[PDB]
């Protein structure tokens, strides 16, 4: 018909004849096409898909049903490929499955579907619903899975992946991350894991961490990775800070002989997810006091105006086991270092003695004693193996293992439910703060609002980070009411008023 | 005998400044500087002028002079340091 | 009557109907007076009551500073201010609701402005979102309480903004400068939306402080902010091969 209209009629009426032909041949039989849409999309007939797509794009109201069918098919495929996963390599399998589904459907859209923007948006919505697979009466496990995926790639391991493998795997991973809602949970989890990697030296390369932070900054914004870049900067400038400290102590007017080597990692307090919320007053062992006072003096001199809080639980040291004929040198934590120094004070020890020497809390001291007896560094001369007020032990003389260095306690992996619950509670607190900020800002912009409109606009505004549950908006509204910062109308709770 | 070596320590620095307090002395700006706190009998308690920069930060003249002898940057905010008042 | 009201302030609960009935009697008698139908109530009871609560809350404010720091003192004052709104509601005439609360503020927050403003620097600098929220409502009632927290918040933003855009990498100065001020503006518009009631008295202090950290001229130099922001638009409006979709650019 196009050929016949071209060879016969005026060029100004080419589109009218084709439009009338399509509105009497394709638009009239719309129900048949929409019925076959399900079969064509589900069984994925490429040529039939293209032939249907051309006509449904030509008709005014034929395309959206095919869009919905493709969205439902992609959602079903993603559920079928991302819910029946194992438990040994769940993050990598989840990410690779989402990448495979996304890649095959982008190839399908760009090849046999002309790369329509509507179908790409439908694919994005379907993958967003797939990755946000909220199991009923639970929480979404996707941000934790992506955080563990990032930790597994960026940690130094024996897999053998080079820098380029990390680079292009993370570049692909960004496509999965873009669909992930509840990005605050992922931000906090990745902040915790990045903190562990930077402090413990588990990072394979600082360049990979910087590239991943830059990728997240491009994907979400500078405000998303501001804390992450501050952490990376404070762990990169730490080498220069330690060099300056060494130059300070080597250029002191009075020569000081401190018998310890340092790798000090002074960090910003407002950026790192660490805390001194444990109420343990560890104080310090005897040998560390002089040099920690020297470093505090240096920091008061060369970086004035700031105080530093010592995270004693994240520190580590190397104790030379010169007691039983020097088997090896043990890499310990300062809690265990203080316990071993208290044992060095007198061969007999007690729970009361450790309590009055190291001044630690009872729970932390019991945990460190348990970790010491687990690595059989102690012999546990007392009869009972549980928590005890006796705690009598000198040392296990059989501990002469072959390795020159041992991690007598581990803190790299952990992932206890307590810390995950604390991270999610901090996420909820920041969510409530941001939600009430959005409430006040948008009702300052509007000054007249109802329930449904306010909920919809707050959901739309918060979508860059998370999907807000209506109960959280109600809770922050109640908080603002109790703190007399907002006053809704007394006639009804639906209408609202400014202040 | 348990000697200790190679202490890899981690600390959190936070901004702690008191109102009307010298950031280097960690005492009041109107009082004498920590260099002039010693030999207070010889000190006339007049040379400790309260220097202000363009960033509206108050320091002791001796402290900010000893600071500028090595670092040309203000300690409270990482900016090039000027003088505006006496 | 004041003794059975001071007993209520002491914790125990007297009869509300009896006290409110007697208090309403001082104004129900005057219901047939065309001119000044509350003069008897404002002289027999209210003037002794304001003097009584004036010398009680002043004694209460001095009794709270002995065992409480500024962080929890304002928590206790907000407890008394909230209770006094409740207490005078069920005990007094509605015409005396404002006079009692205003006189209570003149003894607990307005008489301790020197104490609150001295501790107002540590509250703003450490960004205590709970203590700054309680300090705001205390100083909002007093006429001259706010203009010191406004100045102290502006000093913090002028010092936080100067630290943020400082020692930026020479390669990416135009992009890092804009995002650093936007982070400071974005963070310090949240603290004046939740902690503070979107005050143009406070939001002008943010604007008055951010205009001094953007236009921070180096010594013996010229302000580089107009050059940096010009290069920031030029960086993103060029043909960006590193993604930069038109929706994300806008
Ligand atoms: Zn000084
Ligand atoms: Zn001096
Ligand atoms: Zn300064």
């Amino acid at each position: 018909e196009e050929i016949r209209c071209r060879k016969y009629l005026h060029p100004s009426s080419y589109t009218k004849v084709i439009h009338e032909c399509q509105q009497r041949m394709v638009a009239d039989h719309l129900q048949f096409l929409h019925a076959e849409c399900h079969n064509i999309i589900r069984q994925e007939k490429k040529n039939d898909m293209a032939n249907m797509y051309v006509l449904l794009r030509a008709v005014s109201t034929g395309l959206p049903h095919m869009i919905q069918e493709l969205q439902n098919h992609i959602h079903d495929e993603g559920l079928r490929a991302t819910s029946n996963l194992t438990q040994e390599n769940m993050p990598t399998l989840f990410v690779e499955s989402v990448l495979e589904v996304h890649g095959k459907f982008v190839q399908l859209i760009n090849t046999v579907l002309n790369g329509d923007q509507h179908f790409m948006s439908a694919l994005d919505k379907a993958l967003t619903s797939v990755v946000n697979y909220r199991e009923p009466k639970s929480v979404c496990k996707a941000p934790e899975l992506l955080a563990k995926y990032c930790d597994n790639l960026l940690k130094k391991s024996a897999k053998g992946m080079t820098e380029n493998e990390v680079e292009d795997r993370l570049t692909s991973f960004i496509t999965v991350f873009k669909y992930i809602d509840d990005k605050d949970v992922f931000q906090k989890f990745y902040a915790r894991m990045l903190a562990k990697r930077l402090i413990h030296g588990l990072s394979m390369s600082m360049d990979s961490e910087e590239a991943m932070i830059n990728k997240l900054k491009q994907a979400c914004g500078y405000e998303f990775t501001s804390k992450l870049h501050r952490m990376y900067t404070d762990m990169s400038v730490s080498a220069d800070l330690n060099n300056k400290f060494n130059n300070f102590i080597k250029n002191q007017d009075t020569v000081i002989d401190l018998g310890i080597s340092f790798q000090i990692y002074v960090l910003q307090a407002g950026a790192w997810p660490l805390t001194q919320a444990p109420s343990s007053t560890f104080a310090i062992p005897q040998e560390l006091e002089k040099s920690v006072q020297m470093f505090e003096l240096f920091y008061s001199q060369h970086f004035s105006g700031r105080k530093l809080t010592w995270l004693h639980y994240l520190c580590t040291g190397e104790v030379k086991m010169n007691y039983l004929g020097k088997p090896y040198v043990a890499m310990v934590t300062t809690y265990q270092m203080a316990v071993l120094l208290a044992f060095n004070n007198s061969e007999t020890v007690s729970y009361k003695e450790l309590q009055d020497s190291t001044q630690m809390n009872e729970k932390e001291l019991t945990k460190t004693i348990k970790s010491l007896l687990d690595v059989k560094m102690i012999n546990h001369d007392s009869e009972k193996e549980d928590i005890d007020a006796e705690s009598s032990f000198s040392l296990n003389m059989n501990f002469s293992s072959k390795r020159t260095k041992f991690k007598i306690t581990t803190s790299m992996q952990k992932d206890t439910p307590q810390e995950m619950e604390q991270t999610r509670s901090a996420v909820d607190e920041d969510r409530k703060m941001y939600l009430q900020a959005a409430i006040v800002r948008i009702m300052k912009a509007r000054k007249v609002l109802r329930h449904n409109a306010l909920i919809q606009e707050v959901i739309s505004q918060s979508r860059a980070r998370f999907n807000p549950s209506i109960s959280m908006i109600k809770k922050c509204i109640e908080v603002l009411i109790d703190k007399q910062y907002i006053e809704r109308s007394q006639a009804s709770a639906d209408e609202y008023s400014y202040v | 005998r348990f000697e200790v070596k190679k202490w890899n320590a981690v600390a959190l620095w936070a901004w702690d400044i008191v109102v009307d307090n010298c950031a280097i002395c960690r005492n009041h700006i109107m009082d004498l500087c920590i260099e002039c706190q010693a030999n207070q009998a010889s000190a006339t308690s007049e040379e400790c002028t309260v220097a202000w920069g363009v960033c509206n930060h108050a320091f002791h003249f001796h402290c900010i002079s000893r600071w500028l002898k090595t670092r040309q940057v203000c300690p409270l905010d990482n900016r090039e340091w000027e003088f505006q008042k006496y | 009557l004041l003794r059975e009201i001071k007993n209520d302030r002491g914790g125990e609960d007297p009869n509300q109907k009896v006290i409110h009935g007697v208090i309403n009697s001082f104004v129900h008698v005057e219901q047939y007076k065309k001119k000044f139908p509350l003069k008897f109530y404002q002289e027999i009871f209210e003037s002794p009551f304001l003097t009584e609560t004036g010398e009680y809350y002043k004694q209460e404010a001095s009794n709270l500073l002995q065992e409480s720091n500024c962080s929890q003192y304002m928590e206790k004052v907000l407890g008394r201010l909230k209770d006094e709104e409740i207490r005078c509601r069920k005990y007094l005439h509605p015409s005396s609701y404002t006079k009692v609360i205003h006189e209570c503020q003149q003894r607990m927050v307005a008489d301790h402005l020197q104490f609150l403003h001295a501790e107002c620097h540590n509250i703003i600098r450490q960004e205590k979102k709970n203590d700054m929220a309680n300090m705001y409502v205390l100083l909002r009632a007093v006429s001259t309480g706010l203009p010191h927290m406004i100045q102290e918040l502006q000093n913090h933003i002028h010092d936080e903004g100067l630290r943020a855009t400082s020692n930026l990498t020479q390669e990416n100065m135009p992009t890092l400068f804009v995002e650093s001020v936007l982070e400071v503006h974005g963070k310090f518009v949240q603290l004046i939306n939740t902690v503070l009631n979107g005050d143009q008295h406070f939001m002008s202090a943010l604007d008055k402080a951010l205009t001094s950290v953007v236009n921070y001229r180096e010594p013996k130099s010229v302000c580089k902010a107009p050059e940096l922001l010009a290069k920031y638009c030029d960086n993103l409006l060029k043909k960006s091969a590193k993604g930069m979709t038109e929706n994300e650019v806008e």
